[PDB]
């Protein structure tokens, strides 16, 4: 899709492992 | 500045270029006899080569080596001409 | 002969017209296969699927005395292929 | 973001034609600064370069 | 060197390829100076012989070389060294080193010669001496085309001489190796990294003198060349 | 294989030296003692080395099994000598004849050429197509021993 959307209020947290 | 001193520097660094030249000149006009490639020392004392992987090295990774590297141009086929195709028929 | 060479776009351009020239009279001669052998290394068209974009990438950067002239080069490159193509058919297997 | 991909977050707000002048700003920050940061075990010739 | 080959069904006609149409070749299977086959052979001749084989491309006047003389100049600046002391000696990059080994290859025959040879012609019941040029026209003008050639490589990137013009990310690799051979007991590293680093720029001004007398001494080969 | 002088004006002839391939597969055989009698013959090919690739040497040889056979007709380092032998002074295999290589090797040889360092081979895959082989030190001149591309 061409829109972007921002939403910093939940990401997954790149530098980590999966729980 | 003075421009003796000067046109002696250049002078001087115009040899020291030369002196360099004469060096690579030199190690160029080095090039052995095949004789030595082949390390022979005495046409009464024959030597044998070709019994090593480093006799003749392989294109493989870790070595010196560019892989796929060519040694031949791509062969250019050109036919027999038509006029003589005709007469293999005929020997 | 002198050791002249000029504005690049303008050098290579001349140079690339000359050995088109080459190529279009030995087409004109029917000697084809030897238009084959120039236009491989001209590099004006691609022969393998690999090089089109290649050529694609290239033509946005030659000059428009070159893009006057792609038409007739790719018929001429389609004529060779298209007579390879005629002479391989008539090459009969009862000598080949 | 979460990687912190500052040379692609730029062409990201450039394809999808929105520009905060702030993100923007922040982001060639993040760009000389980085460049700035793991170009620091180079002469200064080197990383003017 | 050229060769044919026969068999029923006609020539087979090739080459045997020199080390400069191998480049020719890596050059546009790269398509361009710098992919790691251009890396790899510049490890099989080593930096020097690699350089030299590079100036043939970087200087030639041919319309098919038109790109290959800036990929071959791209090769040559990135992968031929640096100027480096030796503990100690200066050792010149494989660029500098390329460039005096392209001379002496361009004047291989001449730089040592006399230009003249004494002749003697018998007309008749007379013998007749007079000089001739030992050097033939097309000898001097096929020399000239390589040497001028050479020239505006080293005009056109003069400004180039002295320049570290590399990706950041190689040099630590390099300051990383001398650093395990070294241990002065009771030596301040700060001095010592401060005296490499004098001595780093000790390497490149004497290449750079070098090489800008190199360049005097090419434009000088090209006026006396062509006024004979 | 026989060797004539031409007379240094090359208008004079005589008959210096013949050997036999019988004697030639016996020297190369008491030289290269870990390789069989077969690969030393038949001898498909001569080839002069010009003065400008050798003063040592003066001839090569080449068998069906692509070994080379490097000949000697004057003294070492004589340049100005006149024929007086034909002494063979090395021998070099072909490809794979390393104990470690997975190259095969050059057998059938039906033709060889050969012009300063650089040597040519045909040699037949099965009954109607021919495989060249190419073999040179142009990448490694200087180098001793000789090694090849």
């Amino acid at each position: 899709i061409k829109k972007l959307v921002l939403k910093n209020l939940n990401n997954s947290n790149l530098f980590s492992p999966v729980n | 500045m003075p421009a003796s001193t000067s046109a002696a520097a250049l002078q001087e660094a115009l040899e020291n270029a030369g002196r360099l030249i004469d060096r690579q000149l030199q190690e160029d006009r080095m090039y052995p006899d095949l004789s030595e490639l082949l390390m022979v020392s005495a046409p009464n004392n024959p030597t044998v080569s070709g019994m090593s992987d480093m006799d003749y090295p392989l294109q493989g990774p870790g070595l010196l080596s560019v892989p796929n590297l060519p040694e031949i141009s791509s062969i250019r086929r050109v036919p027999l001409p038509p006029e003589l195709v005709e007469q293999f028929g005929h020997m | 002969a002198q050791g002249i060479s000029a504005n690049k776009f303008v050098d290579s351009t001349f140079y690339l017209l000359l050995d088109l020239i080459t190529f279009f009279d030995e087409y004109h001669s029917g000697h084809i296969d030897r238009a084959f052998d120039i236009i491989e290394r001209l590099k004006l068209v691609p022969l393998n699927q690999e090089s089109v974009e290649e050529r694609v990438a290239a033509f946005r950067n030659f000059s428009d005395e070159i893009r006057h002239n792609l038409s007739e080069v790719l018929l001429a490159t389609m004529n060779i292929l298209f007579t390879q193509f005629k002479r391989l058919k008539g090459t009969s297997p009862s000598s080949s | 973001d979460p990687f912190k991909l500052a040379e692609c977050k730029l062409a990201i707000i450039h394809c999808a034609g929105y520009s905060d002048p702030i993100l923007v700003q922040t982001l060639w920050q993040d760009i000389i600064e980085k460049e700035l940061s793991d170009s620091v075990t180079l002469s200064s010739s080197d990383r003017m370069h | 060197k050229k060769f044919v080959l026969l068999s029923a069904q006609g020539s087979l006609m090739f080459h045997k390829l020199r080390p400069v149409d191998q480049l020719r070749h890596l050059l546009v299977s790269n398509v361009g100076g710098d992919g790691e086959e251009i890396e790899r052979f510049f490890k099989l001749h080593q930096e020097d012989q690699a350089c030299a084989t590079c100036l043939i491309l970087a200087c030639s006047t041919a319309a098919c070389d038109r790109e290959v003389s800036a990929w071959a100049t791209r090769a040559f600046f990135r992968y031929g060294g640096e100027a480096q002391m030796r503990f100690p000696e200066i050792v010149y990059s494989g660029k500098h080193n390329g460039i005096c080994i392209y001379f002496s290859r361009i004047m291989g025959n001449i730089w040592d010669a006399s230009l003249v040879v004494e002749r003697i012609f018998k007309s008749g019941n007379r013998e007749i001496t007079a000089i001739e040029s030992s050097v033939p026209c097309q000898l001097l003008e096929s020399v000239l085309q390589e040497l001028k050639g050479l020239q505006e490589f080293l005009d056109r990137n003069s400004q180039f001489a002295g320049g570290p013009l590399g990706n950041p990310n190689t040099t630590a690799k390099v300051q990383q190796r001398l650093i395990g051979f070294m241990r002065p007991e009771n030596g301040n590293p700060q001095q010592m990294q401060q005296e490499l680093q004098r001595k780093f720029h000790e390497a490149q001004l004497s290449e750079k003198i070098s090489l800008q007398a190199i360049q005097q001494l090419v434009r000088k080969s090209y006026q006396a060349l062509a006024l004979w | 294989i026989q060797v004539y002088d031409l007379g240094q004006d090359g208008q004079g002839m005589s008959r210096v030296a013949s050997v036999s391939q019988n004697a030639i597969v016996s020297a190369a055989g008491n030289i290269a003692r870990t390789i069989d009698r077969s690969v030393f013959k038949p001898i498909v090919q001569i080839a002069v080395i010009e003065n400008s690739e050798s003063l040592d040497c003066q001839l090569l040889a080449v068998t069906h099994a692509g070994v080379r056979l490097y000949f000697s007709t004057c003294p070492f380092r004589q340049p100005l000598a006149r024929p007086n032998t034909l002494t063979l002074v090395h021998v070099r295999l072909p490809p794979g004849f390393s104990a470690s290589s997975t190259v095969e090797k050059p057998s059938k040889v039906h033709r060889a050429l050969y012009s300063k360092g650089i040597l040519l081979m045909a040699a037949s895959e099965n009954e109607d197509n021919d495989i060249l082989w190419c073999v040179n030190h142009d990448t490694f001149p200087f180098q001793k021993p000789m090694m090849e591309t």
